[PDB]
């Protein structure tokens, strides 16, 4: 791990850190359920604000292919109908 | 030293559950391996035996052959869909300046393809024959020397039992080139560590073990998609093929459509998008050249942040390649579907992976 | 004569890849492909001549002719 | 009066005539453990593209 | 040739290339017999003539 | 082109001398009408090398001690320059 | 950097033409892989047409088929030729030091072994079937488990297709795990360096630089080495063969004799000195397993230096691993050779590689 290339980048970039302290529970004096709820409806409003930004396009593009598709795929339906094929 | 032995490598702590689909893929990989060399036991590659020892030996005579035919089919269908998954992800996440695990990843993908390909041909079923036939037809445009070349790859004028002990050759051969190169996926990997939901540059103190925690998220995710896998292999056994691969072949009749695996339907998009066999050729090779990050080498280049409308146009990508492979499947009885498949192929085609910053400077 | 002969030679053919690289290619067809190889094929071939297949051919075909007008 | 008279080809000449594929000598005092050996160093005196 | 300033320049990052050396390289044309003859020997299909 | 400026050998125990200097030559071709040859045996030079041969002739058929100028090789000639007039 | 070329890796000047061995194995390895490959696409595993297609497809339908498969064989004994140099040279120069080089080379070793015997077995000659046989009732003495295992191994109560089949697919298997094993030979090696006719410690003052000189020196040889081989490609194509292999498998026609191929001898040899099956299976675990260097693990162990003893009983050993091969195949028909055959694999068994320091002691 010492010959890595992140390493090498870390000890390049970061300076001798100085002044941080670290807290850690033990995982059998946390509980499993402490911070599930919340985190699960944030986690699930987050996903949905997000989803709702970036497929717009897709949305709108969506939409016009499928345009393109109904008018397609009726032209096509009435030429074999009235074999024109 | 078990202490040593956790702390051999360490990640970031933003792997969310999106990051096990290396894990899936290895996975799927070795059920391949597993299932391959169960069924290479039983083969035999002619075109008087192939189909019916596969539909009356190994399917038969075994006690669970079947079983190991579904598993191998249904884990190439899984693998690929994995490897799609990943590779999205590794697109929305700005993994292209792991330049090494990118380029490594690029290689495994078409020599899966590849495998794939060569794998589908040893059923020598109509499908199978006839997907031999169209693609070596592509062969044979190539200028000066296609026609003699054409013969090199089959031993003759027609596929035959040669042609289909060669093909198992390649079959057997390729899966275990794929194995060295994970391996140096893998190594690349650890030498440059995971980019994680975001990118930044962690001391240790940052940085978590490995060792066990991300084996036994991986280890969750796998048996989630064992799971989704499995419904596939008991229920929906032949969801992922065509019927017509369970006719033996008749080199004098041609099926009413010759349709790939749903895996490679965009390439085959890429030949339909294109009326003239040379400049498809030439489309597909540059294609495949394009995805990797050959070039520039000695002009210094680097990689920049990604972006929401950067995001969006990938969404937008994947949007494209679907509706290109349906519609490359519809074109052969409606011709109107022609407008649509070429603008979805030059949409593809005209989408940026990376942002050059070569786009923006002066005149002398 | 050697010290000039080698001079000359060195910087006309040997000094550069341009002219070495072509060198070796006629080393390789006009002495080890058509000068070797060929020359130990057609020493074979004129040998062992009497016991030829082309001479037992020969030999069948006017026997042939001559078993046919009799 | 002769330093004048020095012509640019000429120059590139004399420097082809003695340093391109030619013996060199080496003297070496030191830490001879990094210093590469003669072999390499009569590699180096030529290109392959020339 | 460009006409663009559209190359990042870097301290020392200069005359950097595989095969040979910058400056010191022969004009491409000297290459085309090589490059003819070794097609033309290479481009060649043998026989061992087994009936 | 720039070779060495004509010098004179002389020959010490013989005792006896000649010029000599690089005569360039080339394959005989039409010439250029708008051009006198500049000096090439002499070059860069105003010509007077002629001028110090003739005036130094007389000092060297009389018998020249040459002990202070180099030798040519392992013979018994050695070079006189015609920088500037001989006189001993 | 072309220098860096040169200085990548450095060695002793004193490696004489023996020290080439390795790369002379190297080059009938390679030669292995492309001819089997070649082989390998012509090839159909199965008791109906295996002889059949080996004799009169391949041979007489190819344009040299006949000389790949000759190039197959030879290039077979060659490469155990040269194995048995290398291992030869290796004990003589006191090799068993270089502790990580000497253990993958006697794992490849074994697997060199089974790859023989596996390709052996695949043409379904009258040896091919009588030596699978043989060995396999060799495996029906186990305690508990023989008959049970036998079935398991060969699928059936008797050789047939689907044994071919299993057969087809380790010959092909295995070779390229060989590879990989060699690549990790060659790791170790270049870790650890050579020893070279005398073992001294250099300073980088007195090492050279491997390449090219070393190269040069191994084309040199392997030049000479193809010379030697290919004499008996074209004028002695089966001197290390049995003609009772050219003739089809019959089960129920049993050769009146069963001889191995010249390199598993000495192992069938273990196999006739030791009337007692059990016995001789033992013995034959144990005698592969202390050709390896496994114990003492964690006791002090160091080697010290070789000498003309050693070297002498060197001699002796190979004296009697020939005339133990010899007198094996002899004791057919001729029972009173049976002592000598004893005797030679009594002298094989107690020869000592590794002088122990622990043979001088004292006693609390
Ligand atoms: C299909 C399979 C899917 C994966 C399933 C496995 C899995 O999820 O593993 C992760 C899962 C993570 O471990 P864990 O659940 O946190 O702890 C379980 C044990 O306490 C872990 O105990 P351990 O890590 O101590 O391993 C026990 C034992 C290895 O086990 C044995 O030695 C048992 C056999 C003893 C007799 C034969 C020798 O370790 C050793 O022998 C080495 C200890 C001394 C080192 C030198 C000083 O299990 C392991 O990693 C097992 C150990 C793997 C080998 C490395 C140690
Ligand atoms: C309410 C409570 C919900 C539950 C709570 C929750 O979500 O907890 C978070 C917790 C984990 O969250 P996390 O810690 O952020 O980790 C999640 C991911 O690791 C990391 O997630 P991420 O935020 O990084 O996002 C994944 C990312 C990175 O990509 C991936 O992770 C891989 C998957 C990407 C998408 C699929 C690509 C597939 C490509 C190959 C397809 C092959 C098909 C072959 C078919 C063959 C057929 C024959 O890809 C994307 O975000 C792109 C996909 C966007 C999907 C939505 C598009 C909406 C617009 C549609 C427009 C119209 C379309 C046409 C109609 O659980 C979940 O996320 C469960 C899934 C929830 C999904 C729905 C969320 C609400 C909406
Ligand atoms: C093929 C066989 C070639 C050798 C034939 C025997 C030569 C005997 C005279 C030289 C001699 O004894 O050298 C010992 C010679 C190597 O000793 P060496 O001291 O490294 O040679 C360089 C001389 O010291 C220094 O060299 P040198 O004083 O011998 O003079 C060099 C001269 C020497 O060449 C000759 O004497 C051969 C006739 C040249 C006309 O070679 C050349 O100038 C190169 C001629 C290349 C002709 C290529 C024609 C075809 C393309 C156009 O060893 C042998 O002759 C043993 C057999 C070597 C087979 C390779
Ligand atoms: C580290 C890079 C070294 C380097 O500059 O290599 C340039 C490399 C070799 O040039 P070199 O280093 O000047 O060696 C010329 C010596 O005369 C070569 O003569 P030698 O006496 O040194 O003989 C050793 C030589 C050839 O001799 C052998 O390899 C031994 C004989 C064949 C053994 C296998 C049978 O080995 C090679 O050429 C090795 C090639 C692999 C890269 C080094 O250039 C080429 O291979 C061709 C460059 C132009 C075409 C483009 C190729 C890349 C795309
Ligand atoms: C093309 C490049 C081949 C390799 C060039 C090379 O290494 O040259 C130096 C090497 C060795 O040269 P050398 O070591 O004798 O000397 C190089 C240095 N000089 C010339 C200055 C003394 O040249 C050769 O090996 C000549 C033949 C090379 C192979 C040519 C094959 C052409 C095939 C084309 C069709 C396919
Ligand atoms: C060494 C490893 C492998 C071996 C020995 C092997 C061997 C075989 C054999 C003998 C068959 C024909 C039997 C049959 O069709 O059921 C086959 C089919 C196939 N293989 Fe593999 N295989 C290996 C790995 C893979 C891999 C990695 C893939 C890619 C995911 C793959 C994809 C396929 C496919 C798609 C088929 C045809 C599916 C079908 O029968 O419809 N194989 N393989
Ligand atoms: C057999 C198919 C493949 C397997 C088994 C595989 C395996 C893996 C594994 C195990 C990882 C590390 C775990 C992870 O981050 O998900 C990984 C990371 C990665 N792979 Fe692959 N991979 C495969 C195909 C590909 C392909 C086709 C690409 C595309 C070039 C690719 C690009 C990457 C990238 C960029 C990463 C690092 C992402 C990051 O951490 O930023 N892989 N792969
Ligand atoms: C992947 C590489 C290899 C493949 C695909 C391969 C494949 C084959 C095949 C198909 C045969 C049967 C055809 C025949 O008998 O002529 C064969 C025979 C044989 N192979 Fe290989 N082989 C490989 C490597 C090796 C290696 C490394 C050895 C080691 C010496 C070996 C030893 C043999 C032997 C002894 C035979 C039988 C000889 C005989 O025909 O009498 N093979 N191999
Ligand atoms: C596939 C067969 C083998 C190949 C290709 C192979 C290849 C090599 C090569 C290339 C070397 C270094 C060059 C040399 O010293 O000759 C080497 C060294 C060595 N090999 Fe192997 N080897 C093989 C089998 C074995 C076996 C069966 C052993 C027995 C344990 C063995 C033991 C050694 C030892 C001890 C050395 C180092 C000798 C020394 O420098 O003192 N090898 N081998």
């Amino acid at each position: 791990e010492g010959h890595s290339a992140y390493v090498a980048l870390e000890q390049r970039v970061n300076t001798r850190q100085k002044g941080i302290i670290q807290r850690h529970l033990s995982p059998y004096d946390v509980d499993i359920r402490g911070n599930g709820f919340r985190q699960i409806y944030r986690l699930g409003m987050q996903k949905i604000r997000y989803f709702g930004l970036i497929g717009t396009p897709c949305l709108l593009v969506a939409g016009a292919y499928r345009g393109i598709w109904v008018f397609c795929e009726r032209l096509e339906d009435e030429r074999y109908w009235s074999n024109a094929l | 030293n078990k202490i040593s032995l956790y702390r051999s490598y360490s990640t970031t702590i933003l792997l969310s559950p999106a990051y096990s689909l290396g894990f899936c893929a290895s996975i799927f990989i070795v059920i391949q391996i597993i299932s391959g060399y169960i069924l290479a036991s039983n083969y035999i590659a002619s075109t008087n035996e192939s189909f019916n020892i596969i539909h009356n030996v190994i399917m038969r005579e075994l006690d669970t052959g079947w079983l190991i035919r579904f598993n191998h089919i249904n884990g190439c269908a899984f693998l690929f869909i994995v490897i799609y998954m990943h590779i999205y992800r590794s697109l929305y996440h700005n993994s292209i300046t792991k330049t090494s695990v990118w380029i490594v990843g690029i290689i495994m993908y078409i020599l899966i393809c590849g495998i794939a390909f060569t794998g589908y041909s040893l059923v020598y079923g109509q499908m199978s024959l006839w997907a031999i036939v169209v693609i070596c037809s592509l062969v044979t445009a190539i200028p000066f020397i296609g026609n003699k070349l054409l013969i090199l790859i089959w031993g003759g004028n027609i596929v035959s039992s040669v042609t289909l002990q060669r093909i198992f050759c390649i079959h057997y051969l390729l899966p275990l080139l794929l194995i060295l190169f994970i391996i140096i996926h893998l190594y690349n990997l650890h030498n440059v560590n995971s980019t994680g939901d975001n990118y930044f540059i962690n001391n240790r103190y940052d940085r978590i073990n490995f060792y066990p925690l991300l084996l036994i998220r991986d280890v969750f995710i796998g048996s989630n998609i064992l799971i989704i896998y499995n419904i596939f292999v008991y229920y929906y056994s032949d969801l992922f093929g065509h019927p017509d691969n369970y006719v033996p072949a008749n080199p004098l009749v041609t099926p009413s459509e010759i349709m790939p695996e749903f895996y490679l339907l965009p390439f085959y998009a890429l030949i339909r998008a294109i009326p003239h066999k040379v400049l498809g050729i030439i489309i597909m090779v540059l294609f495949l050249l394009s995805l990797t990050n050959l070039y520039p080498i000695y002009f210094i280049r680097f990689y920049n942040n990604i972006n929401i409308l950067q995001r969006s146009l990938l969404l937008l990508l994947l949007l494209d390649l679907v509706i290109a492979s349906k519609l490359c499947l519809l074109i052969n009885h409606y011709e109107s579907f022609y407008l649509l498949l070429i603008l979805s192929i030059l949409c593809v085609l005209s989408h940026h992976i990376y942002n050059t910053s070569f786009n923006f400077s002066n005149s002398i | 004569m050697l010290a000039n002969f080698s001079r000359f030679f060195y910087k006309t053919f040997l000094q550069s890849n341009a002219t070495l690289i072509p060198l070796t290619l006629v080393f390789t067809y006009x002495x080890x492909x058509x000068x070797x190889x060929x020359x130990x094929x057609x020493x074979x071939x004129x040998x062992x001549x009497x016991x030829x297949x082309x001479x037992x051919x020969x030999x069948x075909x006017x026997x042939x002719x001559x078993x046919x007008x009799x | 009066e002769q330093l004048d008279a020095i012509s640019r080809e000429d120059l590139i000449r004399v420097a082809h005539e003695y340093f391109y594929d030619k013996d060199p000598v080496v003297a070496v005092i030191g830490d001879t453990d990094n210093v590469p050996e003669y072999d390499a160093l009569r590699a180096v005196t030529y290109s392959v593209d020339l | 040739i460009v006409n663009r300033s559209t190359f990042f320049v870097v301290k020392g990052h200069k005359n950097k290339g595989l095969i040979g050396i910058a400056g010191a390289r022969h004009n491409p044309l000297v290459w085309l017999p090589t490059l003819a003859l070794g097609g033309v020997w290479a481009w060649r299909w043998a026989s061992a003539g087994t009936i | 082109m720039n070779h060495e400026r004509p010098w004179v050998f002389l020959n010490k125990v013989t005792g006896k001398w000649g010029a000599c200097g690089w005569q360039p030559f080339w394959k005989a071709t039409s010439q250029s009408l708008n051009y006198i040859p500049d000096n090439f045996i002499a070059l860069r030079t105003n010509g007077s090398w002629v001028r110090n041969l003739w005036q130094s002739s007389k000092v060297l058929d009389r018998g020249l001690n040459a002990s202070g100028y180099p030798t040519v090789g392992t013979t018994d000639w050695v070079r006189i320059p015609l920088d500037a007039p001989l006189e001993a």
